């Protein structure tokens, strides 16, 4: 049951990680770190699924 | 409900239905000769009539 | 016209064989000897084979307003003569437990390559019955050969009165088309009115019963099943691989054959016949009636490629190496059936019930019976599956989807009975011309294997053959 | 060059140990070991020999070694052998199970065993055959008559002819589920060079030209129906799957290694290299067909592999779950996703081959098949439970092992290319964890009381253990290190997916 349920939660956070890679393309953290406001000038509805898919 | 594989199953029918009806055209045939002429008549019959429709 | 030499040059074959028959009933006369009628009968058939170079040195013309000899014609000749000589080296093991009178068996059958050797030289309707007719004799007869037995007079008398039902059909409708034609010639006739149509569909009735087409086939299992096994040998091969070419040659050169009013109609027969033959073949458990059920479905993939002759000139040649395939395997599969029964045994015991084990019986064998029966369905390694093929293609090519996807459906139904057959001869077990006869069988499994993996020699034969 | 005789090393082996059974019994063991390290040596040699690390925009026709002669001129069928990065690593991999093949056939000696081994040297060189394959009815009659050894396989080494359950539902079923649709591919081949044969006026049968043949919309959709079907009855595909659990279950686990390992391979191949360049607006409309029956495949798959009470049908319905991630691949934009099934496809073999293989082995072991009579041998086998603990463990997403990065890189590219198809796919991971878990829970743990005969159990010999413990090495560096292959495979899979872009 533990198993199942934090396989469940890494479907969760790997549906972030796919999010992040079509968004902003590199997954290193201080990369993404001042990449992120570079490539968010236009539209920011999607990262809150990012975010909230992350948490 | 998945206990048993429903869609190998379900295409297997095309098995039943040729082993079926494989078995009823075995039953057709007969061995009285009367009948042998017969079908050679009523395929003369449905020769000219499948002629006379083109 | 009268006759010169390139007319007698051209007529070798018809010739050497009559002259056989005068031979063969002279030394039945002298002796009655069953060693000597076989090698007269033999020699005589092979002097045959010989004798067809001798006509590819004469070119392609006519005898008399009766035939015409092309090259086309050459081919199916050699094919009927192998077709004669496999069963005489079959009949000799099964007949020489047979109580008396064994030697009128080679005089039949050479009668029957009389047949058969006229009905490849055809150009006028007469010379199609004259060749019908002298083929049926033989076969009204040697079903009927060994009449002890309570079956083999059955499957005799059922045959005598269905063939000449059938020749009785052929003949009035060879007359209602020459009512409008004033000729019988093939070429001559068509020079669609309905008179000339309805006499064809009665030759087609006439002519499908001996092609065991789909409301005719009532015949192919019981003498197959009653029938000697020799006799089976030329039933199943020889005598349709003839009945065909003669079908075939009235359709091409006719110009009534070209309206789609007789193509929709043969085009049905066919569908009808690979259907109506490939799922009444699964359930049984002999394996006579069973090689007499897939006859039924081989002659209906001739028809498909048939039915598109009018339709691009590959047909021409797919039709000739299926009926090559086709002989090579039914004769091996029919030649262990025949030389399982090494005595005549009275009614031999075949069932496919009574072939488990015969791996461990006699292996090269069951070799044998497995390499052709696998060239039967379409497995590729075997020339079963060229000539599947080329009627693929011949159904592509003319836009026949519904006869060519009857094939591949007829295929996928007819591979179940072929497979059972296969594996049976793997389960756990419950003199001289008799290697002869081995010899035959075996030289045709390396043929089949050969020219399944390596096809391209026999095309070449095929082109060289087709004008 | 090579390459004609790379195909023909498994018949010539077959002929020898058939031939040199008069001479002796223990002889075809040892020659078909060193036959198949023949064939590995060769696929190796051309992996370092040649230039793997191609350029990456070559065109379509590349190949850094080609074979041509004249077979039936009169169609231009000719035996057109070449062979791609991609075709490489096939290749490699199936030497690799061959040789897995005749290590588990080892001091299995019976009435007859030199017939045995030349159906299997025919069969593996069958599966090569397909591998290196240009001409379609080269490739046609080497994809149909590796179809024909295994029916004897299941028939007469299913079990030696005391029940008829071997033969004519499991060995039957599987010959004619694959043979129809093996008939339907052929027409589509031959419809599509004769409306070549209009366009341009040759008989050709050969890849390249027919590439590029003129077709008019609405036609060559048939065609691609029709290569689709032949496609998925070999890999598990939904519709048209029964034929595999019947298979794996009945046919001794060497005959499976065959079966799972390397057939399912040659489907995915066919998709990725016949199906997806000639057809390219035809694939572009039946993509979400595709994606469609690609999530159904694994969710379908893992509940019938959790509901399943026995370990062969068990692991045979795991592939039909791991294969639909391949084909949601194929059907895809993106250069990422199909190297992601690329390492998917090596490592679904080297992860089936070591479960099977070792479900074989505790069968011979216990002989029960029935995986809920057992429980709890863990106390009585020494290393089985072990490694078959990792095994099942490397059949989930889990890193360290070749599967996680293979379905993982495919899920990156799918969401590249469309999401909502790809968010439903991911879930079936944790579906993938429960049927792993239910294998191991109810093989393994528990008490040894649960049967009788788990009271008295044998020993495992050296060279099992061997064969096992280079599988469990060779698929964890795999998972950690995955560059090497993957630098093998780019220019291949990148211009696949360049021509299929840029047809579009």
């Amino acid at each position: 049951k533990a198993f199942v349920v934090t396989r469940v939660g890494d479907v969760f956070l790997a549906f972030a990680l796919f999010i992040l890679y079509n968004e902003l393309g590199t997954l290193n953290f201080r990369e993404m770190v001042e990449l992120a406001p570079a490539h968010f000038a236009d539209g920011n509805n999607m990262l809150m699924w990012a975010t909230l898919m992350l948490l | 409900l998945l206990k048993r594989d429903p869609l190998n199953s379900m295409m297997n029918i095309p098995a039943v239905l040729s082993r079926f009806a494989g078995k009823g055209l075995l039953l057709s045939e007969n061995g009285y000769l009367r009948w042998y002429v017969a079908s050679m008549s009523i395929g003369a019959v449905v020769v000219l009539a499948l002629l006379m429709v083109l | 016209m009268t006759i010169t030499p390139q007319n007698l040059i051209a007529l070798l074959p018809l010739l050497i064989v009559g002259l056989t028959v005068v031979v063969v009933m002279l030394s039945i006369a002298w002796r009655r000897n069953h060693f000597l009628n076989a090698t007269l009968s033999v020699i005589g058939l092979n002097a045959a084979l010989v004798s067809l170079w001798f006509v590819g040195q004469a070119g392609a013309m006519d005898v008399t307003p009766l035939m015409r000899v092309d090259g086309f014609a050459m081919l199916y000749t050699g094919l009927v003569l192998l077709a004669s000589l496999a069963t005489c080296t079959f009949a000799y093991p099964w007949l020489e437990g047979y109580n008396d009178n064994k030697d009128e068996f080679y005089l039949l059958v050479l009668i029957a390559a009389l047949g058969g050797i006229l009905l490849a030289n055809a150009n006028h309707l007469a010379s199609l019955f004259l060749g019908i007719e002298l083929i049926s004799l033989p076969l009204f007869g040697l079903v009927g050969y060994a009449f002890r037995q309570k079956r083999s007079l059955e499957a005799s008398i059922k045959y005598t009165i269905l063939s000449a039902a059938a020749s009785s059909f052929l003949l009035f409708g060879m007359a209602l088309v020459y009512a409008q034609s004033g000729d019988l010639s093939f070429v001559a006739l068509g020079k669609n009115e309905p008179l000339l149509l309805a006499g064809f569909g009665l030759m087609i009735v006439g002519l499908g019963f001996k092609l065991s087409l789909v409301p005719f086939h009532l015949w192919t299992p019981d003498v197959y099943q009653g029938a000697p096994a020799p006799v089976s040998t030329f039933l199943a091969t020889a005598s349709k691989i003839a009945i065909f070419g003669v079908v075939m040659r009235l359709f091409l050169y006719a110009p009534v054959g070209d309206s789609e009013a007789i193509r929709v109609v043969l085009a049905i027969i066919a569908f009808a016949s690979i259907i109506f033959g490939n799922l009444m073949a699964l359930s049984q458990t002999n394996i006579k009636r069973l090689l007499g059920y897939s006859s039924i479905s081989h002659l209906g993939y001739l028809l498909v490629a048939l039915i598109a002759l009018q339709t691009g000139e590959m047909s021409m040649e797919a039709v000739g190496v299926y009926l090559a395939g086709y002989l090579f395997s039914s004769l091996g599969a029919f030649g262990v059936v025949s030389l399982m029964s090494s005595p005549y045994r009275g009614p031999d015991a075949d069932s496919l019930f009574s072939y488990r084990g015969l791996f461990w019986h006699r292996p090269i064998l069951a070799a044998v019976m497995t390499v052709m029966m696998l060239s039967l369905a379409g497995i590729p390694m075997t020339l079963g599956f060229i000539g599947k093929f080329y009627v693929l293609a011949v159904g592509v090519q003319a836009h026949l989807w519904w006869l060519v996807g009857a094939v591949v459906v007829g295929s996928a139904i007819g591979l179940y009975y072929y497979l059972r057959v296969a594996v049976s001869l793997y389960l756990h077990a419950p003199n001289w011309q008799y290697s002869a006869g081995g010899i035959v069988v075996l030289i045709s499994a390396l043929l089949v294997l050969v020219l399944g993996v390596w096809p391209q020699p026999l095309i070449s034969i095929v082109r060289l053959a087709m004008p | 060059m090579l390459l004609p005789w790379l195909i023909l090393i498994p018949f010539i082996g077959g002929f020898l140990c058939w031939q040199t059974e008069r001479f002796g019994v223990k002889v075809p063991r040892w020659i078909a070991l060193i036959t198949m390290g023949l064939t590995l040596a060769l696929s190796l040699q051309l992996w370092l020999q040649g230039g793997y690390s191609l350029t990456q925009s070559a065109g379509i026709p590349q190949w850094q070694s080609e074979f041509d002669m004249p077979w039936i001129p009169r169609f231009g069928i000719s035996i057109h052998l070449a062979i791609d990065g991609l075709s490489l690593l096939m290749v490699v991999l199936t030497g690799l199970l061959g040789v897995l093949a005749v290590l588990c056939s080892w001091k299995e000696i019976e009435k007859y065993q030199g017939f045995f081994h030349l159906n299997l040297m025919w069969i593996l060189g069958g599966v090569i055959g397909v591998f290196l394959a240009i001409d379609m009815f080269l490739f046609f009659f080497f994809w149909e008559m590796m179809l024909v050894p295994m029916y004897f396989l299941i028939a007469l080494w299913g079990h030696k002819a005391s029940d008829g359950k071997t033969r004519i539902t499991a060995a039957t079923k599987f010959f004619i589920y694959t043979q129809a649709s093996g008939l339907v591919m052929l027409i589509a081949i031959l419809a599509l060079v004769f409306v070549h044969y209009n366009a341009t006026g040759v008989w050709t049968f050969n890849y390249e030209e027919l590439l590029n043949t003129p077709m008019s919309s609405g036609v060559e959709y048939l065609l691609m129906l029709g290569f689709f079907i032949a496609f998925a009855v070999k890999m598990p595909v939904v519709p048209l799957h029964g034929w595999l659990p019947d298979a794996h279950s009945q046919a001794p686990t060497a005959g499976s290694v065959d079966l799972a390992g390397i057939l399912l391979k040659t489907a995915a191949y066919g998709l990725l290299r016949f199906s997806l360049p000639l057809f390219p607006n035809a694939s572009a409309e039946f993509a979400p067909i595709a994606m469609w029956l690609g999530v159904i495949g694994i969710f379908y798959g893992a509940w019938m592999a959790f509901a399943q009470t026995d370990i062969k049908r068990l692991i045979a319905y795991t592939s039909v779950s791991h294969m639909g991630f391949v084909l949601i691949a194929i059907y895809t934009g993106s250069q990422l996703a199909y190297q992601g099934a690329v390492i998917q496809m090596i490592a679904h073999g080297l992860s089936a081959a070591g479960l099977f293989i070792l479900c074989g082995q505790l069968y011979e072991r216990i002989h029960t098949r029935d995986m809920r009579m057992m429980g709890g041998l863990w106390s009585k086998m020494k290393w089985l439970p072990a490694l078959s603990l990792f095994f099942a463990v490397a059949t989930l997403g889990m890193p360290g092992t070749g599967n996680f990065v293979g379905e993982f890189m495919i899920l990156f590219g799918s969401f590249q290319v469309v999401p909502v198809i790809t968010v439903i796919s991911t879930f079936g991971l944790v579906f993938a964890s429960v049927y792993s878990l239910a294998m191991l829970h109810r093989a393994y743990f528990g008490k040894a009381k649960s049967q009788i005969a788990s009271q008295e159990l044998p020993g495992m010999s050296l060279r099992e253990l061997f064969m096992i413990l280079l599988l469990v090495v060779l698929l964890v560096l795999l998972g950690f290190y995955p560059q090497p292959i993957l630098d093998t495979s780019h220019s291949a899979i990148g211009n696949i997916q360049q021509w299929f872009v840029n047809s579009v």
